[PDB]
């Protein structure tokens, strides 16, 4: 009676017409943006491939000049011949931009005006202009960055550098993924007693910050060698590398001990074992073992000679610390296979020497001349300019200088380094409009490795490892852990790797939007590779989501009173209203002052996307209508404390218009919990509020309730708006009384106890209320549970 | 890595009744569901142990130890430039 | 200042320090590319360093 669903099923119905209600194919859809971002990813793959060739023909003819004294190199130093820059504050990257010279981001470590740096600087202001002309040629284009093997890096749109500087391009995620192919690493730490000190301390902090050099498409392990060949892990076999296992790995390093006696034959032969455990799914490509040590006497010839026969495996060798022992039989192996010997006198020089094996790694990509120009994109990573979550474009650039003229005697097997693209996962979700799903809806996406990409759980923060301790890696989030797993999706999952396309349907449990409610439902999936790279895009439609309703207008009058409806002055006769921030054509975003977006939103259609505006528009006249016919008349029931209505777009109107003063709900109705739950059910719908808030509730603002109106326009289930009741709690109460009795819900939340104690904690999860009685209710076949685990999530320890 | 929970309703059946046994002691419950709703309805006896907290907490991830032994499905690139004959080795 | 830089053309610009050895908490330090104390440049800097060495201390 109070909310009055019929009421708003009539309304709705009555008005046959200002309807479209077209389907949502739930194929075409899923192929139509899956082609569009590929064209993105093109776009990007485009500009990619131009500046390469472009950095390539420039370095061809450089001439080497060694007298920079005179004919100053001119750029701009981020960290601020230096160049005075003026800085447009456009909105785009929400910091300063110039558009007119490409900055520069000299390491700290690295010398301002080495020979070598300015040789690169020269060369490389030939980049300049084919910068400008791939940002000119289509703009929304965030970054271009090169980052040269020499430290440098020179991204187009020059802004200040985002304290110790410590970034260091040769060791970001988006270079290393085109610098090299991927590993199968294998570090032998040679714990024995002759590194006991702080060569200790130098093998576990180089181990760790080579470990910090690993993607997630390459495979590491670390043995250890003091006459047996133990592993410092639980693992036994190469790992992935994942952001997880390579916690185990650093934390095993980190508690490691020397003792013991050298023994390398033993420990090489364990580790050349390892690296023929074919059956544990490796990356069968580069097989590389990395022996660290001091320094050794007996070169192991015999297992050399035994396994590694055909030169299969890379030895590298580290010569760490700052000792006096035999550097011979460690330079031997290093030199007779194809491997590469470094040193590593003290803590300063690791950043710098365990980033160097790709500059070996590349030889063979670079002996192939053009096989290896293919753009390859990275997994999603927080910016390093506070921009947000974005997906690097890699595309290495080759060394030709002889090239055409076949001398092939030199140092041109070497790269110049990577020079890449960011794409916004804030642009690859406006290739996938949500707006049209009802609010359970929406898409994602899949790296070949599983980890999502575009997914609405995906929040801007690191992913967490491991319990906090008291006192820049990617996000990587499987899409098994972003969602609830099952048998069912796990296959989905599988299916979507390996690129097959197709569509299935079930029932499942959804985790509601605020984490305190699971329901069950069908969710009709939908995955299809995009042709052009190696991703799958997905789409999750309810059955009751299929058809969306269309607004179309003509005649500039209902729109008028529509537009007017919404007033802000009209809130004590029409209730109070918010608006969900959407993106209108030009219109400015939300700053969380609704009403100062509400009267941005008033201008803009005083003045005159259309659909979503005509859409939002319809709702609000339609709520309006409501809320007059109904709500006006039939004011102050007895136990309603609010009426509040919920629909697509943001019309929220909650009538009293001071309960809106206590409406915590967020605007956006598509992240409403309430909403999400009111519609996956098909009932009355009870949100406890939470306890022990900062702000009030759970007496004046009374317990939520919530009913989906469900709509039969021409035999198409829909589900537009939701309408509740924030239900006095003493009334409720007294009623209760009328009839140690407990009202409880899914969740465990006490909506009441006839106990007065415990109606004071009303909304606690009960169960630290009365904790056994749970216990054994858990037993009999009500109250299950999932225990999953969130990834994303704050901890004061 | 907090670790989140969620309840909810497992069976169709609207009655439940039974004895609670804390220790040498009974109590009474009869549990209804309000039909046409999300709410079941229990009466618990007067007052006379280990607490569930549904709030997430803060814990670690799986035992990635375990894990690895039945690795997820995992299909990466098949390019993997390596293994050149025209290869200088004279690095070192 | 820095060990890794073994020439004067080579030893400039700032670097990176780290405070007690720990691996975190990095301190940025000039590079100098400074003699010892006391050297063997000159036969009169010669005779002063090994009258300091005469003397057992330093
Ligand atoms: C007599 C033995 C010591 C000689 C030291 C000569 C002085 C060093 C050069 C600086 C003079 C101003
Ligand atoms: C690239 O971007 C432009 C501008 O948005 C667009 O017109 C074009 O269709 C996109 N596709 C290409 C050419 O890759
Ligand atoms: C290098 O500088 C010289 C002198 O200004 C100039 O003629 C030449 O074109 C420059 N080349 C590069 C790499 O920019
Ligand atoms: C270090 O590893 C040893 C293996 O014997 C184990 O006993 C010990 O608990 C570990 N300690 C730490 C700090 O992890
Ligand atoms: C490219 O290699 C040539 C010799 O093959 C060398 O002279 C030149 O310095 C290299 N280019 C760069 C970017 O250093
Ligand atoms: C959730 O709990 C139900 C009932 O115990 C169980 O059938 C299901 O496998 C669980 N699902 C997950 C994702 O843990």
């Amino acid at each position: 009676t109070a909310s009055g669903v019929n009421q708003l099923v009539d309304i709705y119905e009555k008005y046959q017409d200002l309807y479209t209600v077209e389907p949502n194919n739930a194929r075409q859809l899923v192929e139509i943006a899956a082609r569009d971002i590929e064209k993105l990813l093109s776009n990007r793959s485009k500009a990619l491939v131009r500046l390469a060739l472009e950095a390539e023909k420039v370095q061809a003819a450089h001439q080497w000049r060694e007298d920079f004294a005179s004919n100053e190199v001119v750029y701009y130093n981020a960290k601020d011949q230096r160049i005075k820059p003026v800085f447009i504050e456009d909105a785009n990257f929400g910091r300063q931009i110039s558009y007119q010279h490409a900055a520069v981001h000299i390491p700290t470590d690295i010398y301002e005006g080495s020979t070598i740096v300015l040789n690169e600087l020269n060369w490389t202001s030939a980049l300049d202009e084919v910068f400008k002309k791939n940002r000119e040629e289509d703009p929304s284009l965030l970054w271009q960055v090169f980052g040269s093997a020499t430290g440098l890096a020179r991204y187009y749109p020059a802004s200040p550098w985002v304290k110790i500087d410590l970034y260091d391009v040769r060791r970001r995620p988006w270079y290393i993924q085109g610098a090299a192919s991927p590993k199968d690493m294998l570090i032998l730490v040679d714990v024995s007693g002759s590194v006991s000190g702080l060569t200790l301390k130098l093998i576990r902090t180089s181990v760790s910050e080579m470990l910090e050099t690993l993607s997630d498409d390459d495979f590491v392990n670390v043995a250890s060698f003091n006459s047996n060949a133990q592993d410092v892990s639980c693992f036994q076999h190469l790992v992935q590398a994942n952001v997880r296992n390579k916690k185990v790995l650093k934390d095993a390093v980190n508690n490691i001990t020397a003792k013991g006696i050298t023994d390398y034959k033993k420990g090489f032969s364990f580790a050349f074992e390892q690296l023929l455990n074919y059956n544990v799914s490796r990356a069968n490509c580069n097989k590389i073992i990395m022996l660290f040590t001091d320094g050794g006497e007996e070169r192991a010839q015999e297992i050399f000679n035994k396994y590694n026969k055909d030169k299969k495996v890379r030895v590298f060798t580290f010569s760490v610390g700052q000792h006096n022992y035999d550097r011979g039989p460690i330079q031997w192996m290093a030199c007779e296979n194809k491997g590469y010997y470094y040193e590593i006198p003290s803590i300063g020089a690791i950043r710098i020497n365990t980033q160097e094996y790709l500059d070996v790694l590349g030889r063979p990509m670079v002996l192939a001349g053009d096989k290896a120009k293919q753009v390859q994109w990275t997994n999603v990573y927080l910016d390093a300019l506070e921009l947000g979550l974005v997906i690097t474009g890699t595309l290495p650039v080759f060394n030709i200088t002889g090239q055409f003229e076949n001398k092939t005697n030199l140092k041109n097997q070497l790269i110049l380094g990577v020079m890449g693209v960011d794409v916004s996962l804030e642009d690859i979700k406006r290739l996938t409009p949500r707006f049209t799903l009802c609010p359970n809806g929406y898409y994602f996406a899949i790296d070949p490795n599983g980890y999502v990409l575009l997914h609405p759980n995906l929040q801007p923060k690191p992913i967490g490892v491991g319990i906090p301790t008291i006192n820049q890696e990617p996000v990587t989030l499987d899409f098994l852990d972003a969602e609830l797993e099952n048998d069912i999706k796990v296959e989905i999952r599988n299916k979507m790797i390996d690129g097959e396309s197709g569509e299935k349907t079930f029932r499942t449990l959804v985790k509601s939007q605020d984490e305190r409610y699971i329901d069950k439902g069908n969710r009709t999936y939908t995955w299809t590779p995009v042709n052009g790279t190696d991703y799958s895009l997905a789409l999750v439609l309810p059955t009751y989501s299929f058809y969306y309703i269309k607004a179309k207008l003509e005649e500039t009058i209902t729109q008028a009173r529509y537009s007017e409806t919404l007033k802000p002055d009209n809130f004590e006769e029409s209730g109070y209203t918010f608006i969900a921030p959407r993106d209108y054509c030009n219109d400015l975003k939300i700053s969380d002052n609704n009403t100062e977006f509400l009267l941005n939103f008033n201008e803009f259609i005083d003045r005159k996307n259309a659909d979503l505006i005509n859409r939002v528009l319809l709702d609000a006249g339609f709520t309006n209508e409501l809320v007059q016919n109904y709500w006006s008349k039939q004011k102050n029931i007895k136990g309603v404390k609010a009426r509040f209505v919920v629909t697509d777009g943001g019309i929220t109107r909650v009538y009293p218009k001071e309960a809106g003063e206590n409406w915590q709900e967020n605007p956006e109705t598509y992240e409403d919990s309430f909403y999400k739950r009111s519609l996956d059910n098909d009932n009355y719908v009870f949100t406890a509020p939470y306890f022990n808030k900062s702000g009030p509730g759970a007496y004046e603002s009374g317990i939520m309730v919530s009913k989906a109106v469900e709509i039969y326009i021409q035999g198409k289930l829909l589900k537009p708006a939701v309408v509740g009741i924030k239900i006095d709690v003493n009334s409720w109460i007294e009623n209760f009384t009328k009839t140690d009795c407990v009202i409880l819900d899914d969740g465990g939340f006490l909506l009441m106890a006839n106990h007065d104690d415990y109606t004071n904690q009303i909304g606690r999860f009960f169960g630290e209320i009365d904790p056994s009685l749970m216990r054994h209710l858990v037993n009999i076949s009500v109250y299950a549970f999932n225990k999953s685990y969130d990834y994303q999530s704050v901890c004061e320890p | 890595i907090t670790e989140q929970t969620q309840y909810f309703f497992d069976n169709d059946s609207k009655s439940f009744s039974g004895v609670l046994d804390c220790g040498n002691c009974s109590r009474i419950f009869h549990g209804e569901k309000l039909m046409n709703t999300n709410l079941i309805f229990i009466m618990v006896e007067s007052k006379g142990t280990r607490l569930l907290i549904q709030a997430e907490q803060t814990s670690d991830g799986p035992n990635p130890c375990d894990m690895v032994k039945q690795p997820r499905y995992r299909k990466g690139p098949d390019v993997c430039f390596d293994n050149n004959v025209l290869e200088d080795y004279t690095d070192c | 200042s820095d060990s890794s830089k073994q020439t004067e053309a080579e030893c400039k610009g700032n670097y990176i320090t780290y405070k007690d050895g720990e691996v975190d908490h990095p301190i940025i330090q000039p590079r100098s590319w400074e003699n010892s104390k006391f050297d063997f440049d000159n036969v009169l800097a010669a005779m002063m360093a090994l009258f300091t060495v005469s003397t057992f201390e330093g």
